[PDB]
C-alpha cells in the first residue's frame, strides 16, 4: 500500500446569496470523493459507487440525523464568531478532519478550523492542545480545552476510529484505489526565442497522483525547473510536466511512480 | 476578509491533434470564496452539453472545479474557459493554449 | 434539567396518550427510552437537533414531535400490554460529541390493562411496636402495610411530626404478590420505622404512614357499583404511649 | 455493535470494596459510559473513559483497557447509600448506545451485636410478625400457604446511632409467630418471647 488518506470538510456560510447552500459537507478518500451532504437536500449520500455498494442503506439515514445536527452546530458556532470579532455580512467557517496511513505503518492525523479561510484553530493530537492564530480563537482554546474528556475522545477518533475507516473504504473501493495506471512520459525539445532550447518532459495517463519528475545533467543534479501542476484528465488519470532550457552537456528526464523509475535521455 | 483569485488552467484530456476527437478541460481552483460561474466556450459562444465535478475542498482551505466537454480541435476554432467571481470585476476568459 | 410527565398513568387497551418532556439546558438532542426488567435500556425515538427526528431500536407502537428546542413528545398511538414499561426521557448538548453524556428525566411508569375493573387503591394500616422488643433491645420498631393494591403503582413514606423521615425507615424493594397463581394479582407493601424506646414512649410524638397510589383520574368513565379508583393518598397513623 | 456484558447482580459488605466489571464487543468504539440508578429513579452519570487507564473521582473509579474490551467501576469504602443498580454504555463507532442490561449492587451491613427474635405487633386499630436483629448471613424464605404473606430481608439504618438493622416482616387472617418462618432456616439461639 502507498500512503492513503481520510478527510472529511464542513463549510459553513452566513448570509448566502441564492443559489449557495448555507452547509457544506463532503468526504474524500485519497483524491476520490466518497460521500456528500448540504443544507439544500438535509440527506448525506455517496458520492462513488463503491461506497453505495458497500453501506447499508441504515447508514446514510444515521449519518443524514447527524449532519443535520452538526449543520445547526456550525451554524451557531459561525454566529458566535461573528460576535466576538464584530463583523456583519456574509463570513464562512471551515473544518477539516481526517487522518493518513502511509507505506511506513506509521499514521496521522489532524483536526482544523478556518475562519474566511484563513487557519483559526490547529488540533495537535499528540500534546491534546489547540493552536490559536489570534484572541478570539484564544477565547474558544479556553472553552474546548477546558472539556478534558472531549479532547481525549478526539485523539482517540484520529488515531484508532479515523484509521479503521480508511482502511474500510480501501477494501471497499481497493479496484479504484489500489491500482496502478503507469504514465506515458515524452520529451519534446522546441527552439524559443532566439539562442533559447526549452525541453519539456510531459506525462500523461497515470494514476495515482503522485509523481515525481525531474531533469538532470550528465546524471548529477541540475539551474532553474519550472513544474507543472498535477491535473485530472478527467477520466480518472492525470498529468503534469517538468521544463527547463538550455540553450545550445546533455539532459535527461527523470520520472518515478509507484515504484517504477524511469529515464528519457535527450 | 482574504479573498483568492481562482487559477484556470485549460488543457486537453489527451495530446491533441487537429481531426481528432478528444476532451477540453477546464480547471479552476485556488479560489476563495466558493461563488463562482464557470462556461466553456467555442468561438465566443457557451457550449451547453458539458460535464462537471462538484465543487471540492483543498486542504489550504480554497475550492476546485473541474469542467469538460467532448470536442475534435481543429485550426479554425478558438476554444476558452470563462470564470466569474468576486474577485473579479467582469468575467475573465482564457483561451485554450492549443496544447502548444 | 429533564422534567417529564406524567409520572404514573394507568391505560385501558386501544388508548392513546402522549408523554411530555421538556429541557431548559439549551441541550439540542432528545431522546425516549424504555427500560423494562432484565435488559439494557431500548431507544424508541431520537431528535438529533430541532427539525429531525428519526426511529431508533424499538420504534414501532409510537410516534414523536419534537415540537421545539425544548420539548419532545412521545404518542402511544394505540396502547398494547407490551408498552407497559418505565419510560426515560433524556437529552444532551449534542449527538455526535464523542464524550457527552446523558441527562434523564424522572421516568413514566405506563401499565396497559384489558380493562380497568380489577384496579384497587390500597389499604393501609400501622402496627404498634411489640413491649417485648421495647424492653430486649431499648428499642421500638414500627410496621406500616399496603395491601391489596392493583396496579403496582405506590410510592410510601413515614412521617414524623410533620417532617418525612429517612433514617430507621425500609420499604420493601418489589411489592409481593396477593395471589401469586393468579395473571392479574394484586400487591402487599410493608414499610419499616425503627426509634428507640423513649421516643416511641413520648406522647407527643405523632407516627403517620402514607402511600400514594396512582389509579384513575376524574375523566374516566367508572360503571361499577364500588367507588372509583383514583389517584389518592391512604393512611394510617400511630401515637406513642407509655 | 452487538454485545455488552456485565453482571446481574453483586453483593459485598459495607465497608470494602467492589469491582463491576463490564466486557463489550462493538464495531468500533468512542467511549465508555457508567451510569448509577437508584431504585426507582433516574440513572445519572458517573464516569467516561476513552483511552487505557482508570478515572479517580472521589471514591469512585473507572478504568478501560481497549485492547481488552474491558472496563470496571471501583467502589471503595462502601456504604448502604451505594445500592444501586450500575448501567454500562457503550459509544459505537455512529456514536449509538449500547446498554447493557445493569449490575445490581447490595451492600450488606457489618451486623456488630446480632440479637435475632421473632415480634408481634397489634394493630392501632390483624396481626403481624417481625424477624428482626439477625446476622447479614441469614436468608429468608417466602410462603407457602399462599394465605401467609412474608416479605423479603430489609436493612434499616438509624443514622444517629450508627446501628443497622435486618427485618423481615410476616402476616395472614390458625397462624401464630411460632410457626411463621418456619419455612426459612432462623438461627438457633433466635428469641420467640411469651
Ligand atoms: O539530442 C540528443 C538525443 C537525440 C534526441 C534525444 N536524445
Amino acid at each position: 500500500m502507498r500512503t492513503h488518506s481520510l478527510r472529511y470538510f464542513r463549510l459553513g456560510v452566513s448570509d448566502p446569496i441564492h443559489g449557495v447552500p448555507e452547509f457544506i459537507s463532503v468526504g474524500y478518500v485519497d483524491s476520490h470523493p466518497i460521500t456528500t451532504y448540504d443544507s439544500v437536500t438535509r440527506q448525506k449520500e455517496p458520492r462513488a459507487p463503491w461506497m453505495a455498494e458497500n453501506l447499508a442503506p441504515d447508514h446514510w439515514e444515521r449519518y443524514t440525523q447527524l449532519l443535520r445536527g452538526w449543520q445547526q452546530m456550525f451554524k451557531v458556532e459561525l454566529k458566535r464568531l461573528q460576535r466576538h470579532y464584530n463583523h456583519s455580512g456574509s463570513h464562512t467557517y471551515q473544518r477539516m478532519i481526517g487522518c493518513e496511513l502511509l507505506e511506513d505503518g506509521s499514521t496521522t492525523g489532524f483536526l482544523q478550523y478556518a475562519y474566511d479561510g484563513q487557519d483559526f484553530l490547529i488540533f495537535n493530537k499528540d500534546t491534546l492542545s489547540w493552536l490559536a492564530v489570534d484572541n478570539v480563537a484564544h477565547t474558544i482554546k479556553q472553552a474546548w480545552e477546558a472539556n478534558q474528556h472531549e479532547l481525549l475522545y478526539q485523539k482517540n477518533w484520529l488515531e484508532e476510529e479515523c484509521i479503521a475507516w480508511l482502511k474500510r473504504f480501501l477494501e471497499y473501493g481497493k479496484d479504484t484505489l489500489q491500482r496502478t495506471e503507469p504514465p506515458l512520459v515524452r520529451v519534446n525539445r522546441k527552439e524559443t526565442f532566439p539562442g533559447v532550447t526549452a525541453l519539456f518532459c510531459k506525462a500523461h495517463g497515470f494514476y495515482p497522483p503522485e509523481i515525481y519528475m525531474t531533469w538532470m545533467k550528465n546524471g548529477e543534479e541540475i539551474q532553474e525547473i519550472d513544474y507543472g501542476d498535477i491535473l485530472p484528465s478527467g477520466d480518472g488519470t492525470y498529468q503534469a510536466w517538468a521544463s527547463i532550457e538550455l540553450d545550445p552537456n546533455l539532459y535527461s528526464c527523470h520520472v518515478e511512480h509507484s515504484g517504477v523509475h524511469m529515464v528519457l535521455q535527450v | 476578509m482574504i479573498q483568492r483569485t481562482p487559477k484556470i488552467q485549460v488543457y486537453s484530456r489527451h495530446p491533441a491533434e487537429n481531426g481528432k476527437s478528444n476532451f477540453l478541460n477546464c480547471y479552476v481552483s485556488g479560489f476563495h470564496p466558493s461563488d463562482i460561474e464557470v462556461d466553456l466556450l467555442k468561438n465566443g459562444e457557451r457550449i451547453e452539453k458539458v460535464e462537471h465535478s462538484d465543487l471540492s475542498f483543498s486542504k489550504d482551505w480554497s475550492f476546485y472545479l473541474l469542467y469538460y466537454t467532448e470536442f475534435t480541435p481543429t485550426e479554425k476554432d478558438e476554444y476558452a474557459c470563462r470564470v466569474n467571481h468576486v474577485t473579479l470585476s467582469q468575467p475573465k476568459i482564457v483561451k485554450w493554449d492549443r496544447d502548444m | 434539567g429533564v422534567t417529564q410527565t406524567p409520572k404514573f398513568q394507568v391505560l385501558k387497551t386501544g388508548q392513546s396518550m402522549t408523554l411530555q418532556c421538556a429541557q431548559d439546558m439549551n441541550h439540542n438532542s432528545m431522546y425516549w427510552y424504555r427500560q423494562d426488567p432484565g435488559m439494557g435500556l431500548r431507544l424508541i425515538y431520537y431528535s438529533a437537533s430541532e427539525g429531525t427526528t428519526d426511529k431508533g431500536e424499538v420504534p414501532n407502537g409510537y410516534n414523536v414531535s419534537r415540537l421545539n428546542k425544548r420539548e419532545f413528545s412521545l404518542r402511544l398511538e394505540s396502547a398494547a400490554p407490551s408498552q407497559t414499561s418505565v419510560y426515560f426521557c433524556a437529552s444532551s448538548v449534542w449527538t455526535g460529541e464523542g464524550s457527552g453524556e446523558l441527562f434523564f428525566g424522572e421516568g413514566s411508569r405506563l401499565t396497559v390493562l384489558e380493562d380497568l375493573k380489577n384496579v384497587f387503591p390500597p389499604e393501609v394500616a400501622v402496627f404498634e411496636p411489640s413491649e417485648a422488643e421495647i424492653s430486649h433491645t431499648q428499642k421500638a420498631t414500627l410496621v406500616c402495610l399496603a395491601t391489596g393494591f392493583y396496579p403496582d403503582h405506590v410510592e410510601l413514606s413515614w412521617w414524623v411530626n410533620g417532617k418525612e423521615v429517612h433514617s430507621g425507615v425500609c420499604t420493601d424493594p418489589q411489592p409481593l404478590k396477593e395471589q401469586p397463581a393468579l395473571n392479574d394479582s394484586r400487591y402487599a407493601l410493608s414499610s419499616r420505622l425503627r426509634v428507640s424506646a423513649t421516643f416511641w414512649q413520648n406522647p407527643r410524638n405523632h407516627f403517620r404512614c402514607q402511600v400514594q397510589f396512582y389509579g384513575l383520574s376524574e375523566n374516566d368513565e367508572w360503571t361499577q357499583d364500588r367507588a372509583k379508583p383514583v389517584t389518592q393518598i391512604v393512611s394510617a397513623e400511630a401515637w406513642g404511649r407509655a | 455493535g452487538q454485545n455488552i456484558d456485565q453482571p446481574t447482580e453483586m453483593t459485598a459488605t459495607e465497608g470494602a470494596i467492589v469491582q463491576i466489571n463490564c466486557t463489550y464487543q462493538t464495531s468500533g468504539f468512542n467511549g465508555l459510559f457508567w451510569y448509577q440508578q437508584h431504585a426507582g429513579e433516574a440513572p445519572t452519570f458517573l464516569s467516561y473513559n476513552v483511552l487505557d487507564g482508570l478515572e479517580e473521582k472521589g471514591r469512585f473509579s473507572s478504568f478501560l483497557s481497549r485492547s481488552k474490551g474491558y472496563s470496571y467501576l471501583l467502589l471503595k469504602e462502601l456504604q448502604m447509600k451505594d445500592s444501586a443498580s450500575y448501567l454500562c454504555a457503550v459509544k459505537d463507532s455512529n456514536y449509538q448506545l449500547i446498554w447493557g442490561a445493569g449490575t445490581k449492587l447490595i451492600i450488606k451491613p457489618d451486623i456488630q451485636n446480632p440479637d435475632p427474635a421473632v415480634y408481634q405487633l397489634r394493630d392501632s386499630k390483624k396481626s403481624v410478625c417481625l424477624f428482626t436483629d439477625f446476622d447479614s448471613q441469614t436468608n429468608v424464605s417466602q410462603s407457602k400457604d399462599s394465605d401467609v404473606y412474608i416479605t423479603d430481608k430489609c436493612v434499616l439504618d438509624m443514622r444517629s446511632m450508627d446501628f443497622k438493622s435486618n427485618s423481615a416482616v410476616a402476616w395472614s387472617n390458625d397462624f401464630a409467630c411460632a410457626n411463621a418462618f418456619n419455612n426459612s432456616i432462623i438461627p438457633e439461639d433466635t428469641f420467640f418471647p411469651s
